C-alpha cells in the first residue's frame, strides 16, 4: 500500500510535500451559435413585424 | 484540476411568484492530480593498473 | 469559504457563466419548445427540409 | 466528509488544509544517573592503585 518514504527511517506521515494552488483546464467548446446575428433590443415582453 | 459542468433549466414562463423552479448547476468536483519521481543512478570504474 | 482558498467567488462566477453559454447553445442547437427556443437540428424538421 | 456540501457549490477532497513545520514531545522523565557521579580521566587502557 503506501510507503512513501520508507527510507530508511524518516517516513513521515501524511505525505510532507508542498502543493500548487494553480488551477488549469483543457479545450473548451467553439461558442459558433453564440454571435450569429446582433442583439436585437426589445422594451417589451413581445414585439410584432408587419 | 476543473471537470466539465454544464447546464442550466429555463423558466416554465408562467412561473412568476415564489419560487420559479430555476434548477441549479452541475456539481464541479474540484479534483486533485499528483506527480511521481523516479530515480536513475549510473556508475562506471576504472583501476589505477589499467 | 472559512476553511478553503479565500478565492471560490472568481472560480463559482466562471463556471455560471460557462454553465449558462452552454445551455443557451444546446437550447439553440436543440430545441422541442418546451420552455426553451426552437433549436436549429430539429427546426428545420417541422417545415419538413430534409 | 472533507467533501462538503454536494449540493451545490464548488468544494474540493482532501489537501486543501495548512500544514504547520513546528514539533512537539512529551514530558519525557528526568536524567539523573547519567549526570551525578564524578569522571575520573586517565590516559591508556588500565589504570592500577595500591
Amino acid at each position: 500500500a503506501v510507503n512513501q518514504s520508507s527510507s530508511v527511517e524518516v517516513s513521515s506521515e501524511s505525505y510532507e510535500t508542498i502543493f500548487s494552488q494553480r488551477i488549469i483546464r483543457d479545450l473548451q467548446k467553439e461558442l459558433v451559435v453564440g454571435a450569429l446575428f446582433e442583439e436585437l433590443p426589445m422594451s417589451s415582453k413581445i414585439l410584432t413585424m408587419l | 484540476v476543473e471537470p466539465d459542468a454544464g447546464k442550466a433549466t429555463w423558466v416554465a414562463a408562467s412561473t412568476y411568484g415564489t419560487d420559479t423552479t430555476t434548477g441549479e448547476e452541475v456539481k464541479g468536483a474540484l479534483k486533485e492530480i499528483h506527480f511521481s519521481t523516479y530515480k536513475l543512478a549510473a556508475k562506471s570504474f576504472i583501476t589505477d593498473e589499467t | 469559504e472559512e476553511d478553503a482558498i479565500f478565492s471560490l467567488l472568481p472560480l463559482l462566477r466562471k463556471r455560471l457563466i460557462e454553465a449558462h453559454a452552454v445551455s443557451i447553445e444546446e437550447a439553440f442547437m436543440t430545441g422541442d419548445g418546451s420552455g426553451k427556443p426552437k433549436g436549429l437540428l430539429t427546426l428545420a424538421s417541422e417545415d419538413s427540409a430534409k
